[PDB]
């Protein structure tokens, strides 16, 4: 399965999705800079509308514990 | 790990498979539970950075946590480099080089280099510095993964 | 633990994983049953304070009991300090310092310090003092946890 | 789960509750003095009315074996 | 593998059955998963080419992958021979011969020859050259077997 | 459970009861003399009427194999 095919379900907790992401990211062998680009970009983009909304409110500069606690009720 | 031989010197010996498997099994069974930290600490007795990356890299599952830890290890390493600047002028022929955050993380150093630092007189405890980062990052995880 | 080497000296060696796991398994299976105390005693043969905190800290479950024990260990330690006052004047260069309750509990002492006291001549049995506190506190638990 | 969310059921033995308390207390990393404050305070406060009543009669200075034997029939 | 003896020399010792079986079990359980590569790396510590063919030949199942690997090992070996030409004139009586891709793959060399190269001064790391080919070929497999 | 609460059932073999007794006696920590007193006294006293009757016929001086074989059919 390709990294672009990794997406969050409509009922799937973000948490279970983030695990899937760094597992697939774990099978990507690209430069770190590209993998940083993938992190800030693709993760949020394939996140579900309800959490996506939430993550837009965190702004930039956000870290994984704060994202992970931010989308917990969703 | 680096262990003391019968002759009375410190030499490297490899870690055992049923030790490896015991590390695996702990993680399988008790996941993020606090007992994992003393357990880790015992099984990390006399361990190298290299052996500590081996233990972290051999995990399966809990990849969100494994990434959070990595990123904590690099933060703690970035902080090592910040706090301890490089030293004045060229490295002496008679001496061996001071470590960086990445040598502590095992990344930029070789095994023989890791044995030089630990076995030499004074010895430097690069295991124990990484160990605190691991334990600190273990607290981060434990606190998050509390429900 | 501190064990005798082939050469005929007392040196420290680490405790084994299937020893660790056997300690875990006893606690899992027989909880507060009395057979736990001889069992403990055998598996604590030649053990350090440091190894004894490792064994106590690696418990999961029975946290009411684990807290009661802790508090017994500190009481017994407070009592050590009471009964044995600190000694007259400054510590000699030629000698090593007398232990406190917290050195016996392993807390304020380092491993090399724990090896100094036990290996030195006369030796002091700081394991056996902690061992009685553990056994005493084990009686407290056993008596309470009788139904 | 937070330490404030630890409470004793109306039919739950105290004993099973005290176990839950020092497990959650086991995941708190605070100074010992604060954790002492939590011990004498929060434990009794979230204890059920029937045992709570019992514990008020033990007075202060009480230790865990005496609390644990005190609320046994409740 | 070639291990250091107590006397302070490097001698060959055989690999253990529960090591063998642990290699088998990893492959059984985690198939093409990435954790297989650090795992491999640990269990290949101090290993010979001969032991590495033993490990590859003892696989059951996943024969499409096993063939892809073989063919990668030969490609990487063909590349060794290309990059490193044979040396000028006849082989010296005082010296031992340079390896080819097939000596690295263990095929054209004998064990005593594999011990000559590794134990001799300078030593040549024919294990580590095969190891990269194995890891490289492991990447090929992992990338393909991703779904 | 307290040692005074150890008693023999109306259908329970003595044997199964004697096992229970020295298990609970095993969790008593009292002086040996007191534990001897408990042995000769409490064991028979909480024994069932049918075996109790039997044990009264053994008289004093009796040992455990003879008590244990004495109440076997009961």
């Amino acid at each position: 399965t390709s990294i672009l095919d990794i997406r969050q379900g409509p009922k799937e907790p973000f948490r279970d999705y983030v695990d899937r992401f760094y597992k697939t990211l774990r099978a990507e062998q690209a430069s770190q800079e590209v993998k940083n680009w993938m992190t800030e970009t693709l993760l949020v983009q394939n996140a579900n509308p309800d959490c996506k909304t939430i993550l837009k409110a965190l702004g930039p500069g956000a870290t994984l514990e704060e994202m992970m606690t931010a989308c917990q009720g969703v | 790990p680096i262990v003391q031989n019968l002759q009375g010197q410190m030499v490297h010996q490899a870690i055992s498979p049923r030790t490896l498997n015991a590390w695996v099994k702990v993680v399988e069974e008790k996941a993020f539970s606090p007992e994992v930290i003393p357990m880790f600490s015992a099984l990390s007795e006399g361990a190298t950075p290299q052996d500590l990356n081996t233990m972290l890299n051999t995990v399966g599952g809990h990849q969100a946590a494994m990434q959070m830890l990595k990123e904590t290890i690099n933060e703690e390493a970035a902080e090592w480099d910040r706090l301890h600047p490089v030293h004045a002028g060229p490295i002496a022929p008679g001496q061996m080089r001071e470590p960086r955050g990445s040598d502590i993380a095992g990344t930029t150093s070789t095994l023989q280099e890791q044995i030089g630092w630990m076995t030499h007189n004074p010895p430097i405890p690069v295991g124990e510095i990484y160990k605190r980062w691991i334990i600190l990052g273990l607290n981060k995880i434990v606190r998050m993964y509390s429900p």
